[PDB]
RNA sequence: UAGCUAGUAGGUGGGGUAACGGCUCACCUAGGCGACGAUCCCUAGCUGGUCUGAGAGGAUGACCAGCCACACUGGAACUGA
RNA sequence: CCCGCAGAAGAAGCACCGGCUAACUCCGUGCCAGCAGCCGCGGUAAUACGGAGGGUGCAAGCGUUAAUCGGAAUUACUGGGCGUAAAGCGCACGCAGGCGGUUUGUUAAGUCAGAUGUGAAAUCCCCGGGCUCAACCUGGGAACUGCAUCUGAUACUGGCAAGCUUGAGUCUCGUAGAGGGGGGUAGAAUUCCAGGUGUAGCGGUGAAAUGCGUAGAGAUCUGGAGGAAUACCGGUGGCGAAGGCGGCCCCCUGGACGAAGACUGACGCUCAGGUGCGAAAGCGUGGGGAGCAAACAGGAUUAGAUACCCUGGUAGUCCACGCCGUAAACGAUGUCGACUUGGAGGUUGUGCCCUUGAGGCGUGGCUUCCGGAGCUAACGCGUUAAGUCGACCGCCUGGGGAGUACGGCCGCAAGGUUAAAACUCAAAUGAAUUGACGGGGGCCCGCACAAGCGGUGGAGCAUGUGGUUUAAUUCGAUGCAACGCGA
RNA sequence: UCCCGGGCCUUGUAACCGUAGGGGAACCUGCGGUUGGAUCACCUCCU
């Protein structure tokens, strides 16, 4: 509408939040396994889904996605997290790092293993 | 006309119920099986009104319930609880679930055995059990809202969303409980003044008490009472309600 | 909240016990899903792996037999670093430890707290409550939580 | 977040500073400010710049250079250019 | 930094390979679970899972996360929208604010041109130089959009002065109209009362019941009461800012349009706050209460029926005086002004011609429906724009959460009003296309029916099928469209 | 006309708004305004 009401009140662009807050922008987070489970998603869905809860040192608790294999992770075990969204699952914005402070490279695998936290075989 | 299907909340109802001996307890409208058996098999045994007799049929040739409960084929608000109180020995638990048209007629046929009865327990639609137990400040509250908490102290138990019902309604619905008061907190001299008081105030509900209970009494009787009559209807506690009842009663 | 708590609890019997693992609570929540939550502990230890392989089991053990399967999904757990509980032993485990608790009873001298466990009673819960003390019957709770002051 | 303010706004006179000035003090006037956003509350050191952007813009002020403020916390004051 | 010596000698990884997106096949795998930025991948091969070979990309790095800008015009100064997708205040008046016809002089604030001072260096950019190159360093220029001051310029804008009549507005004469306010009054009508005649029913529904009547109802005649509303005209019709306005007469009163001049002399438009008007419902105070009727009450119906039915019935509906302040208060379309093809009507003035009376040439106003151009997502809009544009105001920025919270304000109370966020979702949405629609609805067709003939269905027996039985009664076909059928 | 399929053109097939009140329901009722008067949607592909 008119340049007088644009000089009268000018354009409000909009803010958004980080979807992933609990980080304040740290590029990652350490924190606690308050409590550990492991879900089917559906009646149907086989694929079980691997997840913490955790309390980082903020004081902050939030979910996180296990990704891969097992672990020793139980619950007095201590994690670092990054951001990343399980697309199916709700609200999951979080993964915990493969390789992290407390946590086991995937030792069998061996393709795109620098996701995976696992050292080249010692060929 | 609904039933509950769902074993979940089933477990909660008939859990939070807490049926046992000791207790003189009697379903109405046991309906479902699934819902029936479990208080049928806490109880040793229970006593039942179906309305149904086909229903009736079913449930008393079924060989856990009809050698495990006593049970009667008839419109409920026909049946002399007050005699069935003696039969049980102590004054009765009523609960079940039914269609509930009869809803409205079960309460005052339930507080015509307010002696009668220890305890109420019976699933309602949100609406009206969110009104039975509104507070008189609130455009929920009014007469029907009055008349229960007069009779009863009233509990809500717990909330049940409308896919767990065996034809699921559009509609919330929740597990409400009431307890006839061991001596009435408010005691009246007559309580057809307190319904006549109550529809009276109700039926107009907008305008002041001064252009409803004023109608009937002054504003000298009602400022006499320590009541403002320039207050509307859906101010006014069931206290002062009752008061005003006595009032009536004993100035006629 | 569960459906045929007993009968439930035996058929997810079978794999724990199968796996050496133990049981220590199940609960259902009633929602957007409709999901059961199981909670199992080893004092060895529980792993996420060890939920995994509990998980897959009872995910068809009690699916191909299920008494009901409405919105279904399910978890097993690690009961918390603050910890839920059931029973008079486990209360009994940690008398003097703080507590909270919510109940089927729901009156005023709050039936919803903050507690030490005090004592158990074969019936009952006695707690610290408030600083002060009182009782609660295993009936007349339904839920309690262990240790929560840690966040 | 709508009204704000009594050394408050202005004046005279005394005192005061290296210097002008409610700077301050006596009196005297009743002003002065604000919806062209005062008052109030939150948040922030500022700037040359930096990043992005076709540009307009948006973001931002680490490093380096200029300015500012602070020096256990809160108060003062000595000395000296 | 140069020089000597020996030897390929001491020195390559990390992503990804379904698409977006360069790069693919074998293998397993079983939806085991893995895979994931998104779209999504998978059971029997998976180019998407895991492994292998093969490939692509980038390289002493390569990937992941976070964060800002980009893309995003996705706040739209440049560079967006508001009929239906989100969005035009229910309406109007009006203060502040913005904006403002036309002619001449004047001014020179804006504006323009030029100058002068300043705009730290570094950074940026250009042109060079120097490190073996590069990064890096560095000379010189350019740049520093600006600020101040001086000097001119005078179109335009602003100021000032003077006018001007086209905008605005006054006057004179008419015109049409449910415009408003106030006061009388009429004929229907319902109910009610009072009789009169009269008598077994009435009333109601699908049928019933409740209801009314032998104290005479119902019916019908007369007489009276009271409250409410204006049959018909009446219209694709008028008036009104909108809400709205309809028997008739009077009284007061608002606006509008045409006619023909005359007059003022830009007096204008828009409008945040502000002010006022504002359906229906409801409230306040005091009347009234015919008919109707939430609530309520009672009879019915229904599996139930709270509905739908009926007999009742309070508030309310009416009036005066307060309040509320909302409506799909919607042309879902802000106000004002200019322009831009046509066509058929309606209504209401007016001019000229009328041969009159009809007519026929014109010519305002209002208004309805078509439709060109253009516009529009499309639907559609279309000189009464949703076309072409000028001034100002209002409003929107994904869907839910939510016009909800909270606070303020306002209200007698209802509530109104202003108005979040967390949280949650990958949509939500508008128009339009094709099937379902389907319940059909019609066009109709044939030994389909009808009109005939001869059967079948009862008897015996041939034959198939089934059931049953058996050591086996082999197996397949089992309504048409299996059953003397494969055979 | 009907009775059986077909072939064929194609429809006998209320929502809301504001507001006030009931309240087994989504709902029922009163007042007056608006028309925006209804459907629902599965097995692959390169020049
Ligand atoms: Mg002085
Ligand atoms: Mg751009
Ligand atoms: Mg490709
Ligand atoms: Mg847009
Ligand atoms: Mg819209
Ligand atoms: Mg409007
Ligand atoms: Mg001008
Ligand atoms: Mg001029
Ligand atoms: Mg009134
Ligand atoms: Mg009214
Ligand atoms: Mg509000
Ligand atoms: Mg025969
Ligand atoms: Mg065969
Ligand atoms: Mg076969
Ligand atoms: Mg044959
Ligand atoms: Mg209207």
């Amino acid at each position: 509408a008119t340049v007088n009401q644009l000089v009268r009140k000018p354009r409000a662009r909009k803010v958004a939040k980080s979807n992933v807050p609990a980080l304040e922008a740290c590029p990652q987070k350490r924190g606690v396994c308050t409590r550990v489970y492991t879900t089917t998603p559906k009646k149907p869905n086989s694929a079980l889904r691997k997840v913490c809860r955790v309390r980082l040192t903020n004081g902050f608790e939030v979910t996180s996605y296990i990704g891969g294999e097992g672990h020793n992770l139980q619950e007095h075990s201590v994690i670092l997290i990054r951001g990343g969204r399980v697309k199916d699952l709700p609200g999951v914005r979080y993964h915990t790092v493969r390789g992290a402070l407390d946590c086991s490279g995937v030792k069998d695998r061996k393709q795109a293993r620098s996701k995976y936290g696992v050292k080249r075989p010692k060929a | 006309q609904n039933f509950l299907n769902d074993q979940f909340v089933i477990d909660s109802i008939v859990s939070a119920i807490n049926p046992q001996k000791g207790q003189a307890m009697v379903e109405i409208g046991p309906g479902l099986a699934a819902l029936t058996e479990p208080v049928g098999e806490r109880l040793d045994q229970l006593t039942v009104i179906e309305l149904d007799r086909d229903l009736a049929a079913r449930l008393q040739t079924h060989p856990f319930l009809g050698p495990k409960l006593t049970i009667y084929q008839q419109d409920a608000m026909t049946f002399n609880f007050g005699e069935l109180a003696e039969k049980m020995g102590q004054p009765l638990r009523v609960f079940g679930n039914l269609p509930y048209n009869i809803s409205t007629p079960l309460m005052f046929h339930l507080f015509s055995y307010t002696d009668a009865i220890a305890d109420m327990h019976f699933m309602l639609q949100k609406e009206v059990v969110n009104r039975l137990v509104a507070g008189p400040n609130s455009k929920a509250y009014g007469r029907l809202s009055v008349m229960a908490q007069y009779y009863c102290n009233v509990i809500p138990v717990l909330e049940v969303p409308p896919s767990a019902f065996t034809p699921p309604p559009k509609v919330d619905s929740a597990v409400v409980r009431l307890v006839p008061h061991a001596t009435m907190p408010h005691p009246v001299k007559d309580v057809r003044v307190l319904s006549r008081i109550t529809t009276e105030a109700f039926n107009q509900r907008r305008k002041t008490i001064r252009n409803s209970l004023g109608n009937l009494f002054s504003v000298e009787v009602l400022t006499g009472m320590g009541i403002d009559p320039a207050m509307r209807a859906e101010n006014i506690s069931v206290a002062q309600y009752c008061q005003m009842a006595n009032y009536l009663a004993e100035n006629a | 909240m569960s459906t045929l708590e007993q009968k439930l609890t035996e058929m997810i019997t079978a794999p724990v016990e199968a796996l050496g693992f133990e049981l220590v609570g199940i609960e259902f929540i009633r929602g957007r899903t409709s999901t059961l939550r199981i909670y199992i502990d080893s004092e060895d230890g529980i792993n996420v792996d060890d939920c995994a392989d509990v998980s897959h089991q009872v995910s068809a053990v009690l699916d191909v037999e299920d008494p009901i399967t409405v919105a279904y999904n399910l978890e097993v757990s690690s009961p918390g670093l603050d910890r839920p509980l059931f029973t008079a032993e486990h209360y009994a485990r940690f008398v003097g430890e703080e507590v909270t608790l919510v109940l089927r009873m729901a009156v005023q001298n709050r039936r919803k707290w903050q507690g030490v466990i005090k004592a158990v009673d074969g019936e009952m819960i006695t707690v610290t409550v408030e600083g002060k003390d009182e009782v609660f019957a295993l009936s007349n709770i339904q839920k309690a939580n262990l240790v929560p002051h840690f966040a």
